[PDB]
């Protein structure tokens, strides 16, 4: 899907891993969770979380803003990473879909 | 793997065993008594200063700073001797009874 | 043919039977790695069973 | 890899009939040794009065699990599972399983049909779904936090409410962590550690947002500092004027604060995390065994 | 605040009476004020009695009398003269 | 895909192939994951650059994929990328004591202390330096000491930070001693401090009115060794704050245990988030070690 797909890359890495990422933007009154499918050349989890923190610090400040504006309501999380697998840089097809897809149903790994 | 097994076919005690001949003494046969402040390491006096004075006057050192091996020393039973440098008399062995 | 040569050691309730009994050391959290050589005469579950 | 677990004792055929009901169950082993005795089998090597719970969960992180495969008359073929391939395990714990649930492993405190020898017993860990595992983990930890003040009665009603556990066909009695008005020692260290971490989290961020916002200071740091001000204002509202934090601190006391914070954070990983072991597949009828993938 | 900073013998029995002392709040009417000050006062005097470690009475169903603590007896007579003059 | 071939540029002496053939079943980090590579992309010497930062090598080494060395035949070494869950063997070049049942991590090469400079492979302007396959508690201690050296060193003169860092760089692990060579303040280290600060403040907010005072309750109640060793720290804290007395705690007023369960759940979320910044992933879990600690086998990928 062209709407949910995004990256921060020239997508010229060879092995493109994929990552499901959702967020929790509290600029709306209840929540406006931006669901996203994210490819990346980067494969390690932690440094990817750091790059995502560098990209999504607006949702973090919105998270702390929800915490100060409503103490009784508990803030649940900020976002959850889960890898799905990996492909090749030519396997994309502009709705963007993949011809081969190795699967890896990883874990719900949260982050703030 | 050879799965052997054996059956005793004795009415009483066939086999004997004699302590025959001694080579050496592995221990110290010394007077270094068993120090209680490791075998009961968590217990301290309620007043802080008197416990500081007692551990000063007995030579036994307090925990210097709180690290994970000290926590494992308090919770588990661990290697809390931190063994001597030179060892010319083998092991060390005694205890206490009032 | 006496009563007891050490009244601070024999009866269940003295200091040594709560200092060297293994089943009484567990009520005080002792360092398990040390071999107390006196701990063979002071037990009861090892002795009476 | 195979493990052969023999018994030095005499094995009664009635106990063989008991043991063949354990055709495929999870058992832990302290070290991967090819030929092993039965004294290292199970969790009877760690049971006592004084250690209790957290010691077993700590010692379960580094143990390797295995499955019984077949039964010879004096040795058991234990089979260490490998990742990705799937096996059929048995539902040992009291909770029944459902499809798709991630299975975690927990020491059986409540346990109460086991192999019986003269000094050695067999005890098998509970194979519980992960949300129930985290649920009873935080239930036991809050029940350990409340352990000092049960002389009052609404807190007795609170721990009585926390005593039971709601799940599908499940009313368990989680055992009391405090025994004879005293806490067992590892839970005492655990609750003390999270208490002091909660204290130093309050008492050090008031310095470190100042120490860190002399760099690029985004709105994250600003709202963090206002939240810290809210915490300070709601903390010392019933107190005299202010805590009045100073700026010129000795270095080594700060080192002893921060190292203590991290080293007591280090001994809480066994409670905050969960080893997922099995992701279950299609279950047998009446839910007494299931084919499961070993996600280890 | 003087009770929290003070070291007593035991802390739970001092603690719930201090908690009673934290619940001294009033309304606009004065009918309930004259009955909440007696519970505030019995809590304050049992803190005064337990802070010096003096033996308070512990009969079954017994109340502590509202008494001044550690004063001279002529000062007691003078202060009761003043309170009678208020009466 | 599982096998990759690295070819050398220089001619290889007998000493070169003899040094290489002792490196069978050793670890090699490869960044690129290409099927064929030159030796400039081998190992770690392409990114070894001192006066830059140990956290830089710790960051980029975390992204590089691993392999094992086998079937060396001259002008090719035939590295084999291990896959998940299978049983492989590993020879430790670094002088680290290995114990069974233990889980391993990958760290950049911190020097042993004599500075042996055993490059163990000779080229004209190239070396084969290797990352250290290290047990999990040592790597956890390295990350912890690294973050402590990061947080402490802000806004400090050289004097007190020298007298502290000369104590903090020294580590001990099983009759050994190592140091951290390039501990400098970098950007990734800085953003990890900011996330740790946010997480610690979230732990500060998400504590109830009874978990905060539990250590105070036990300080009234009991006197163990670690009770005193924590009470001195909290007492020095509260004495540097206020010159009054640390108050006895009160009765719990509002008890409604679902708030406490959700409170501890949010505390657990933030504490796992804080804990992941020092914990690295397990890259090898051992099965059995040689009695010489020269090699072992391991059931994990690279």
């Amino acid at each position: 899907p062209k709407d949910m797909y995004l990256t921060w890359e020239e997508t010229r890495g060879r092995l493109q891993y994929v990552y499901l990422i959702i967020v929790y933007d509290y600029d709306g009154p209840e929540t406006r969770p931006g669901i996203y499918v994210l490819t990346s050349s980067i494969a390690h989890w932690q440094t990817l979380v750091d790059v995502a923190r560098g990209k999504f610090a607006r949702e973090r400040c919105s998270f702390v803003n929800r915490r100060i504006t409503r103490p009784r309501q508990i803030p649940l999380c900020t976002g959850v990473i889960q890898k799905l697998g990996w492909c090749l840089a030519d396997d994309i097809h502009t709705v963007v879909r993949l011809d081969n897809f190795s699967v890896e149903l990883g874990d719900f790994r949260e982050f703030v | 793997t050879q799965n052997i097994n054996t059956v005793d076919m004795g009415l009483g005690y066939t086999s004997n065993t004699c302590v025959a001949y001694v080579n050496r003494v592995r221990t110290d046969m010394g007077v270094r008594v068993q120090d209680l402040f490791r075998v009961f390491p968590m217990n301290v006096y309620r007043h802080d200063e008197v416990d500081r004075w007692i551990r000063h006057a007995a030579g036994v050192e307090r925990p210097q700073l709180l690290d994970t091996e000290t926590i494992s020393m308090l919770t588990f039973g661990s290697m809390s001797e931190r063994n001597a440098a030179a060892t010319v008399h083998g092991q060390k062995a005694a205890c206490e009874l009032i | 043919f006496a009563a007891t040569h050490n009244p601070w050691a024999s009866q269940a309730g003295c200091l040594s039977d709560v200092l060297y009994n293994t089943r009484h050391r567990e009520r005080l959290g002792y360092n398990s790695k040390f071999y107390s050589p006196c701990a063979q005469y002071f037990n009861t579950e090892e002795i009476i069973a | 890899a195979n493990i052969f677990c023999t018994f030095d004792h005499k094995l009664s055929i009635a106990d063989v009939g008991k043991l063949t009901k354990l055709v495929a169950a999870v058992v832990p082993i302290p070290q991967r040794l090819h030929l092993i005795k039965h004294y290292q089998l199970g969790l009877h090597q760690f049971v006592d009065h004084t250690r209790g719970y957290v010691r077993l969960r700590g010692l379960l992180r580094n143990m390797t699990l295995t499955l019984m495969r077949r039964v010879e008359g004096n040795q058991i073929l234990l089979h260490v599972p490998t990742h990705g391939l799937l096996y059929t395990v048995l539902n040992t714990g009291p909770v029944t399983w459902e499809k798709g649930d991630a299975l975690c492993v927990l020491p059986p405190l409540f346990h109460g049909n086991l192999l019986t020898l003269g000094q050695w017993e067999l005890v098998l860990p509970w194979i519980v779904p992960m949300p129930l595992a985290l649920e009873i983990n935080q239930r036991l930890l809050i029940m350990g936090l409340f352990s000092l003040d049960r002389s009052y009665e609404e807190v007795k009603a609170a721990v009585q409410q926390l005593q039971t556990i709601t799940f599908r066909d499940a009313t368990f009695t989680i055992p009391d962590p405090v025994i004879d008005q005293h806490l067992l020692i590892d839970m005492k260290t655990a609750c003390l550690s999270m208490s002091m971490v909660a204290n130093l989290a309050s008492e050090l961020t008031m310095t470190y947002v100042r120490k860190l916002a002399l760099e690029d200071s985004s709105m994250l740091l600003v709202k963090c500092q206002e939240l810290l001000m809210r915490l300070d204002r709601e903390r010392s509202v019933g107190e005299p004027r202010t805590p009045a934090r100073p700026q010129h601190v000795s270095p080594d006391d700060e080192i002893a604060r921060l190292s203590a914070l991290f080293v007591m954070l280090r001994q809480l990983d066994d409670l905050i995390r969960e080893q997922v072991v099995f992701t279950v597949c299609d279950v047998s009828p009446d839910n007494k065994s299931a084919t499961c993938i070993f996600k280890g | 605040r003087r009770g929290y900073t003070y070291p007593f013998g035991d802390r739970g029995k001092a603690r719930d009476h201090l908690a009673v002392l934290d619940r001294t709040e009033f309304d606009t009417d004065v009918r309930h004020d004259a009955e909440i000050v007696e519970r505030a006062l019995v809590s304050a005097v049992i803190l005064a009695k337990m802070s010096v470690r003096e033996t308070l009475v512990t009969a079954i169903g017994q109340t502590e009398p509202i008494a001044f603590v550690h004063l001279k007896d002529t000062e007691v007579q003078r202060i009761e003269e003043n309170l009678e003059g208020v009466r």
